[PDB]
DNA sequence: CGCATGCTGCTCTACCTCTCCATGACGGCGACTGCCC
RNA sequence: UUCAAAGCGGAGAGGUA
DNA sequence: GGGCAGTCGCCGTGTACCTCTCCTAGAGCAGCATGCG
């Protein structure tokens, strides 16, 4: 395993923009002059003297604050004439800084920015066939940012051009206007008689004619100017502030056309255009050395990270700054004057807080367990500002391409309206300084792999002229390749060579897929929807209370757990003097002392546990590398999410109909699967324009039988166990109305319960920033232990999943040969439909592993030594834990894979052995006590007077119209009637079948409802003359216009219904 | 339906019994397409570019 | 014996929209105008005198409170305070009440302009470039060409045209007597009150009837749309606005924010921008200011109204606080998250909850388990009907006391409440009507649904996260309705063809065919003769034969075997005439040329339990 | 020993214009527009 | 005799079936 | 005039539920900490 650093585009990028990123945009603006050219600023962007952060991670954690820096540029003040320069240092911003997992502290919460894959600038050409007509090429020139330009060849010869979305022109105009005589673009062009009848058909041009015939379509209705067009010209392609193509532009122009064009010059020039145009006519011609190009390839596509879209909020902030400066500096006629109080640093500060805090880049963290944290920094989108939107992407982008190979893993994506708009980085790959995805290879000699030449790195066109074999490929001492026949790739195609005339070799067969992906052992025998699957939900899982490592795990184990920066390791080579759950110290032979200091009981972003314990004991030799503690989702240095469990393969009496799930009774009274999750709560003391808001335990209304808990200043007390509907903070509001303060103290939300464990609280006249207007705030922790139970998900590696239905105690269960009750009964009918045959092999290996105490380690794709070599490690394992163990019920040769099971209810043997094994299964996050609610009558909408929607405040259920459409096909009329009007928004009709419920009357008859009303005052509020009428009876009689908006009974009309008494 | 074909190594071209004929038309103007139909042969040798 | 009847629609004429608001008071003077900007009182919550949330036009913020505060007590009806001139009565009102703001200068309605059909220049017989040429203020029309030779009604002129023209009509030298008069402004009610409906068709008529060519449609659309004028007696510049109607400030209302702040709509940005610019234009006509700003303030005042009516439609789109746009009138109706779609075609409703389902074996199609947690919340009239009633209890407030306690008593009721009282259940993607259905509720312990094994196929339903969610009908007819209608244990058949859709599905049949199968192997007890089928069951279940031996039965009815020999086989002519013929599955004996005797069958136990349990379930 | 100046919080109102914020979707249907008889 | 103090709109991102 | 190809702009693109974050610029006015002789 040559990996490294696997978090490492964040750290690059943010170190990129630290070095060189903020130079060169703060050196591209420094010279402001004003008009007069009297006055000019410099800004020395060169020391940027940082000034310490104010705040550690844990205080800004625990405060919920900012983690940033302040940045200082020094300036100075030129007058021109009378010599007079003034020297000081301004304060430009505070930037945020990255910790050292690769993430953001934004206002207490964890944040990641996501990396964008977008189309890489340079020129691109395509060819487009007319329903009747030829064929016609088109090229378009695009830069990093700047104006795009469009080259077009027409059905009879011609040569258009289009820039930005103006009118086509001939290209003669643009050659001309550039300052071209004709001799030198006839000698640069190869095949100059296609050109020459652009010229005879279009006239010949002059410099000053082109400039006018430029400008005249540019910008029409005004009266063409030379120097207009001069002005045009240089403001739209020749400006390095309006126009830039970048690094890479100019590099992909080079690459392609063939200029010899230097590095530094990044704007447009003669050569590119001359070339393009060259190029166009002889891919019209079939010279032979040109071909157009696919905008899928990922040689044609970029990796924006956090470095550059940071650059380009802080340009956007600095041209506001520039204006605002301008603007400023001119207003005053004698200087007293200061670089101090020119520049105004309100604009940045605004940028850069809008981007870390309201964009779409900017995102909250996953953070359910470590795994779903590290892949949530490797994860790739084609989304946001300055990509693809979701109604125009389709069948095209969302597919894989054949460069994809060993770059971006085929597996890992949603399902859904986001399938294969998000993607994940593969294990070995890693961008490069322009923006391009590489992957290693050894090389090749006359057959032998050189194992000990430093690996290369290619790029997706590198690697499309060379025979590339696949890394299951097998060596007989790590050299001459073995076999007559072998798969190689060339130019997007699969063949077989002989293999004296391969080139390269994969590292590793794991090369292709990402992190998540392998950790499934017995891979290759799994179909790749239920791998898709079960990658999605090993991000879901929930750490245990006490977690334990997998038998039959696949060898990355320790790998995914390192890098959340959870796991301690000694330093040192020495001993231990002192272990406490909150301490360690480890003494070195004659070198000092270490001491580390572990988290206890903190909470992620999804309410989950943080905590961090101690492995090893007093006066312990330890050496270096060794793990020391451990977090709450590892056990000794590696991941784990799940627990191992006795399975068995057979149908229960209904049960297991359909994915459903039978567990046993051990699994709650054993304390497996449970787990702790901790909640916030905040309340805010204001103050109002009547007057301020007082913190106290005096509340109105209350008796003294709900004041028990109060610590006589108004706040709970820690380690009290709080029910539903108990007061946590007692707050009075001085109302307006003698006792003049009204109660509207904080209570836990319905459904709530736990312990309190933390209470810490903030104020002013302590040193300590709140927002404006308030006075205090106090914030209050409440932890609980959830134990499994009927409704709760489970899952396991291989794809399948399932809902707990019945707990059975335990001598129900089916039991062993020996009289083991079984954990888990596991239904037969959803392995052969959906292809998990991996299972089968875990669950017999774990078997094997359990008897023998060994816990074996198998990786992905195991085929390439024999000829199933999967079965016949499985079957020497059982063989041999069999003949170990002494027991011979435990291994048959009949049947493998089955032994005699009977019933616990009636003691008779099953007619029939059955699959029994060790399982590792997992506990997913939807959790059953999240997702049942119910209403009866509550708060209603303000304009529609409609129940309000959502779980958290009472909400109804939506009846949308396909419910509406499957009643009307019923015949119902009288449902759907009372769904419509008396349950909805009959504002009157709600009160009177309330009533009528409770005193045992019948329910009257309702009206028009409210929404009705509404839409016709919306709509006359359109002046349009809408109205309801009732017919005449009689003849010559008139229509009458009923007046809806009247009530005609003068009763009582609530707005929410109420009981009567 | 069409089917491009692609050398395996590199060289010269020999014709055997190709007879190219340009057949103009609405579209191809430049497509000279084959005659008889014979063999196609390719000399090795390195090409330098 | 309905309310109304029908819906009408039409145009709407100015005094229509004045009458809409306007409303009168014990006074000599009526109030129903907005003629100021503010909304709100930043010192306190209090709404101003004349604006867009005023007491005086759109009624009282506090029922039975007048906003000097004099006046209280719901003694006080029908009567007006004084200091202010608030009505007292309920605050309600206030979402009925409607006022209108007066218009300076007149402007076009964007809806009957800018139109894949034009009613404007269908009905002017010009094209749509000259119409919005005109309007905005780009160019000039004349109105009267009279005396002059170069000039025709309906032109359209040019700045440097009309100076041109200036230039010989102000030398007043001769031949130009009745001065022409052209007009740079809209001018479209003059062009559109010179209309003369009935003469106009009456041409069109007499030009249609001779001679067609290919397009006489358009003479067609413009007969079309005059004679829809005629009939509906309405008239063309009705659809020039001179003033507009305000919708009332519960249908806009501000909402405040957990910081204090506000978050206003808006509607009230367009409103508040269309009141400034006619105050405005208001006070520079006033002060008789250059003609060439009075212009400028006429067009941006076109261009507010526009865009209150409908944003970006014919010009640029009015972008807030961010550069996003603002919502307009139109976008409340038209989306598919407008008020049609969203709030009358399907709303959300009460006594409904939801939650994830399981499997429940033991349960009678028909029946459902409801979780006790639910039940009390979806059923709490019903509970409190039932503890006054009987258990006699006293008033409403010390049944929910009662409920909120969690006495034992109240589980009591519930059971007996809820026996007898369908309930209706339903998935979330409803493709055809057996996504909803009626069951009979059981109260079980726990938080998730349980849902029988044979009804899943019809709702398409699984047990791996799906979730459902639950109703309950109120009165006598929808609980009869539903009884009789919906209840999952009549719904055989599918609509869309005959087929039935209850059937053992997955995991019956496999029991049913291994069951029913045979076996080459393990066939202890072949060849036994049994009386009966009741016998032969009761040989297997206390172990004797095993479930897929041969043995014979003694059967009279009806046998149906595959792979069968229908021609009669082995016939044995006994003695006195009686006959036995034996086939390779039945051994009919029969008498001399009459009836049958007897019948035995060839078959397997497990066959045996199948057709006894199916004919013990039809006859009982 | 005392005197002069930048920073922070609250309040109060008003809106128009650009270098245009994008130039990777796809089909259907109706209304201008330049060109050839 | 009176009720009464807990409900709010929009935008973006992700997920389950 | 008749008849177009060609082009520009508006209409439309699944249902139900859950979690998180953030929400108008500019100018005017008044009161407290800080370096100096
Ligand atoms: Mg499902
Ligand atoms: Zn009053």
């Amino acid at each position: 395993f040559h990996l490294p650093d696997l978090v490492a585009i964040q750290r690059n990028s943010f170190r990129w923009f630290l070095e060189e990123g903020l130079i060169e945009e703060l050196e591209s603006f420094s010279p402001i002059t004003d008009y007069t050219g009297k006055l000019e600023l410099h800004f020395l962007g060169k020391q940027y003297k940082l000034k310490r952060p104010k705040y550690d991670v844990d205080e800004a954690k625990r405060r919920d604050g900012t983690y940033s820096v302040q940045m200082y540029v020094p300036t100075r003040l030129i007058n021109k004439e009378t010599g007079e320069i003034k020297e000081q240092e301004v304060f430009i911003g505070d930037l945020p800084l990255m910790t050292d997992r690769g993430t953001f502290i934004i206002n207490g919460a964890e944040r990641v920015i996501v990396n964008q894959i977008v189309r890489s600038p340079g020129v691109y050409y395509k060819s487009e066939r007319d329903k009747n007509g030829r064929l016609t090429h088109n090229a378009s020139l695009i830069p990093n940012r700047g104006a795009w330009l469009k080259f077009e060849t027409d059905k009879n010869g011609l040569v258009w051009v289009r820039i930005d979305k103006t009118r086509k022109l001939s290209a003669q105009v643009l050659l001309k206007a550039l300052g071209l005589s004709d001799n030198e673009i006839y000698d640069k062009l190869r095949h100059p008689e296609y050109y020459q009848k652009t010229i005879d058909k279009e006239g010949q041009f002059s410099e000053d004619e082109a400039l006018m015939e430029l400008y005249r379509k540019l910008r029409p209705g005004e009266p063409p100017t030379v120097s207009g067009g001069q002005q045009l010209l240089e403001s739209r392609f020749f400006d390095p502030k309006r126009y830039d193509l970048g690094r890479v532009g100019r590099y992909k122009l080079n690459k392609k056309l063939g200029l010899n064009v230097a590095d530094t010059v990044r704007t447009l020039t003669s050569e590119d255009i001359l070339a393009a145009i060259d190029y166009l006519i002889n891919l019209e011609l079939d010279l032979g050395g040109c071909e157009v190009d696919d905008i899928d390839h990922l040689g044609n596509r970029r990796v924006r990270s956090v470095g550059e879209l940071l650059q380009n909020q802080v340009r956007v902030g600095l041209n506001r700054l520039e204006r605002i400066i301008r603007e400023r500096m001119t207003v005053s006629d004698s200087d007293s004057l200061s670089p101090a109080s020119l520049v105004n640093p309100k604009p940045l500060v605004a940028a850069i807080k809008e981007f870390f805090g309201s964009s779409q880049l900017s995102q909250f963290m996953d953070q359910t367990n470590p795994l779903a944290e590290l892949t949530h920094k490797r994860r790739l989108s084609a989304l946001g500002p300055g990509g693809l939107t979701r109604e125009r992407a389709g069948f095209a982008v969302r597919d894989i391409h054949p460069s994809h190979y060993g770059r971006i893993c085929p597996i890992e994506t949603p399902e859904g309206p986001n399938a294969g708009l998000i993607g994940s980085l593969a294990t070995h790959a890693r961008v490069n300084d322009y923006g391009f995805i590489e992957t290693p290879f050894w090389r090749v000699e006359e057959g032998r792999v050189r194992k000990d030449l430093a690996p290369v790195y290619m790029t997706a066109d590198q690697e499309d002229d060379l025979r590339v074999a696949p890394g299951d490929v097998a060596t007989d001492d790590a050299g001459y390749i073995l076999g007559t026949t072998i798969p190689v790739r060339y130019r997007q195609d699969f063949t077989t060579t002989t293999p004296e005339r391969v080139d390269y070799v994969a590292l590793s067969p794991v090369q292709i897929i990402s992190v998540a992906t392998s950790l499934i052992p017995f891979l290759e025998h799994d179909d790749a929807n239920r791998a898709l699957m079960g990658s999605n939900m090993q991000r879901q899982a929930v750490p245990l209370l006490r977690p334990e490592r997998p038998l039959v795990g696949t060898g990355l184990e320790p790998q995914a757990a390192r890098d959340s920066g959870m796991v301690i390791t000694s330093p040192v080579d020495g001993t231990i003097s002192y272990v406490d759950a909150t301490h360690i110290e480890v003494t070195a032979d004659t070198g000092e002392k270490y001491g580390y200091a572990l988290q206890k009981y903190q909470r992620s972003n999804q309410d989950t546990c943080l905590n961090q314990r101690p492995i090893v004991f007093e006066g312990d030799r330890v050496q270096r590398g060794q793990v020391i503690a451990d977090g709450s989702a590892t056990e000794k240095g590696e991941l784990a999410l799940g627990q191992n469990i006795l399975v068995a393969y057979m149908p229960w009496e209904g049960y297991n109909y359909e994915d459903a799930i039978l567990i046993s009774e051990r699994l709650v009274y054993d304390d497996v699967y449970t787990s702790i999750h901790i909640e916030k709560f905040e309340i805010e003391a204001r103050q109002t324009k009547l007057g301020p808001e007082e913190i106290t335990r005096e509340i109105p209304n209350v008796g003294e039988d709900a004041l028990r808990q109060l610590d006589e200043n108004g706040i709970i007390r820690v380690g009290a166990w709080v029910e539903s509907g108990d007061i946590l903070v007692g707050k009075v509001t001085p109302k307006g109305e003698a006792r003049d303060v009204r109660d509207n103290s904080l209570r836990v939300p319905n459904g709530e319960k736990g312990r309190v464990v933390d209470v810490r609280l903030f104020t002013r006249e302590q040193g300590d920033e709140l927002p404006p207007g308030a006075n205090m705030v106090v914030r209050v922790y409440v932890a609980q232990k959830r134990k499994i139970q009927v409704g709760d998900k489970m899952a396991g590696r291989h794809g399948n999943k399932g809902i707990i239905s019945r707990i059975l105690p335990c001598e129900d269960m089916p039991y062993l040969p020996d009289g083991t009750p079984l954990d888990i009964v596991l239904n037969p009918l959803g392995v052969p439909s959906r292809m998990n045959v991996g299972q089968v092999f875990e669950c017999m290996l774990g078997w094997a592993g359990q008897l023998l105490d060994a816990r074996f380690k198998v990786t992905p794709f195991d085929e390439m030594y024999g000829a199933e070599a999967s079965r016949l490690t499985v079957n020497a394992k059982l063989s041999e834990a069999r003949e170990q163990t002494g027991q011979p019920w435990v291994f048959s040769d009949d049947e493998p894979g089955k032994i005699q099971v009977y019933d616990g209810r009636t003691g008779e043997p099953f007619d029939r052995p059955v699959t029994v094994g060790r399982a590792y299964m997992l506990k997913l996050v939807h959790l059953v006590d999240d997702k049942i609610h119910a209403r009866s009558t509550g708060p209603y909408s303000l304009v529609t007077q409609q129940p309000l929607g959502g779980k958290a405040q009472q909400g109804g259920q939506r009846f949308g119209e396909m419910e509406v459409w499957a009643l009307e096909a019923y015949g119902a009329a009288y449902i759907l009637q009372e769904l419509l009007t008396v349950k909805s928004d009959d504002m009157q009709g709600r009160n009177e079948a309330l009533n009528a419920i409770v005193k045992g009357k019948a329910i009257p008859r309702p009206g028009t409802p409210e929404s009705f009303k509404v839409l016709m005052r919306e709509l006359q509020s359109l002046c349009l003359d809408i109205a309801v009428y009732k017919a005449s009876t009689e003849d010559y009689e008139e229509d009458k216009e009923v007046d809806l908006m009247a009530d005609v009974n003068q009763r009582r009309t609530p707005s929410r219904p109420t009981y009567e008494s | 339906a069409t089917k491009d074909v692609a050398t395996d190594l590199a060289g010269e071209i020999r014709f055997q019994d190709i007879v190219p004929e340009e057949k103009t038309d609405r579209q191809g103007n430049t497509t000279r397409i084959a005659q008889r139909g014979g063999l196609l042969w390719v000399l090795a040798g390195d090409v330098y570019n | 014996e309905q309310r109304f009847d029908y819906v009408k629609i039409a145009l709407a004429s100015p005094e229509r929209i004045r009458q809409w608001g306007e409303r009168t008071l014990p006074n000599g003077q009526v109030v129903g105008e907005v003629t100021k900007p503010e909304t709100i009182n930043y010192r306190t919550l209090k709404p101003e005198m004349d604006g867009l949330f005023c007491e005086k036009i759109f009624g009282p913020a506090k029922d039975w409170e007048c906003h000097c505060g004099k006046y209280k007590r719901v003694r006080h009806r029908g009567i007006v305070c004084e200091r202010c001139g608030v009505e007292v009565t309920e605050s309600r009102v206030r979402r009925h009440r409607m006022g209108f703001i007066k218009l300076a200068a007149p402007v076009a309605h964007v809806w009957y302009l800018k139109g894949i059909p034009s009613y404007i220049a269908i009905l002017l017989d010009m094209p749509l470039r000259d119409v919005e040429q005109i309007v905005y203020f780009n160019s000039y029309v004349v109105l009267n060409p009279g005396n002059h030779s170069e000039l025709q009604y309906k032109q359209l002129l040019n700045e440097d045209q009309w100076m041109e023209i200036e230039d010989q009509i102000y030398a007043e030298e001769s031949d130009l007597e009745g001065i022409e008069v052209g007009i740079g402004a809209e001018a479209l009610q003059q062009l559109l009150q010179d209309l003369n409906l009935n003469e106009e068709s009456e041409k069109l008529r007499q030009e249609i009837a001779e001679s067609k060519g290919q397009k006489r449609a358009k003479l067609i659309k413009r007969l079309r749309v005059i004679d829809n004028f005629i009939g509906t007696e309405s008239r063309p510049e009705w659809m020039v606005l001179n003033v507009i109607p305000v919708i009332p400030p519960d249908l806009r209302p501000m909402v405040q924010l957990d910081g204090g702040r506000f978050a206003t709509s808006d509607l009230n940005d367009l409103y508040r921008r269309v009141i400034n610019r006619n105050n405005r234009l208001a006070r520079l006509q006033e002060i008789l200011a250059p003609e060439i700003i009075v212009r400028n303030e006429k067009r941006m005042l076109q261009e507010a109204v526009d865009a209150l009516i409908d944003n970006g439609r014919r010009g640029r789109t009015v972008v807030g606080a961010n550069n996003r746009p603002l919502k307009s009138l139109s976008d409340i109706i038209e989306g598919k998250q407008g008020r049609f779609r969203q709030n009358l075609l399907g709303k959300r409703v009460d006594y409904s909850g939801r939650s994830v389902i399981v499997v429940g074996p033991n349960l009678k199609i028909h029946q459902c388990g409801l979780p006790r947690e639910m039940a009390i919340e979806l059923f709490q009239p019903f509970v409190i009907h039932r503890l006054i009633k009987n258990h006699s209890i006293n008033n409403i407030k010390q049944a929910k006391k009662l409920i909120q306690k969690n006495d034992p008593l109240i589980w009591d009721v519930l059971e007996e409440v809820i026996e007898g009282h369908p309930v209706m259940l339903n998935r979330a993607p409803t493709l055809h009507r057996l996504g909803i259905q009626a069951f009979e509720p059981i109260l079980v312990e726990g938080r998730a649904i349980q849902l029988h094994p044979l009804v899943c196929p019809a709702f398409n339903a699984d047990f791996d996260g799906d979730q459902m969610a639950v109703h309950v009908p109120l009165s006598i007819e929808a609980q009869a309705e539903a009884r009789m209608l919906m209840l999952a244990s009549g719904n055989i058949l599918s609509p869309a063809t005959g087929q039935p859709i209850v059937t053992p599905s997955q995991d019956m049949v496999l029991g049913c065919y291994y069951l029913t199968a045979e076996n080459p192997g393990a066939q202890k007890g072949a060849g036994r003769y049994f009386a009966n089928l009741e016998d032969a069951i009761r040989a297997f279940e206390q172990g004797s034969v095993d479930l897929h031996a041969w043995v014979w039965v003694r059967f009279d009815g009806e046998v149906e075997s595959e792979g069968e020999s229908d021609e009669p086989e082995s016939v044995v002519a006994a003695d006195d005439g009686t006959v036995t013929k034996t086939y390779r599955f039945r051994r009919i004996r029969e008498t001399e040329d009459g009836q049958r005797l007897s019948q035995y069958v060839k078959t397997t136990p497990g066959r045996i339990l199948f057709n006894n349990t199916v004919q013990t379930a039809l006859i009982h």
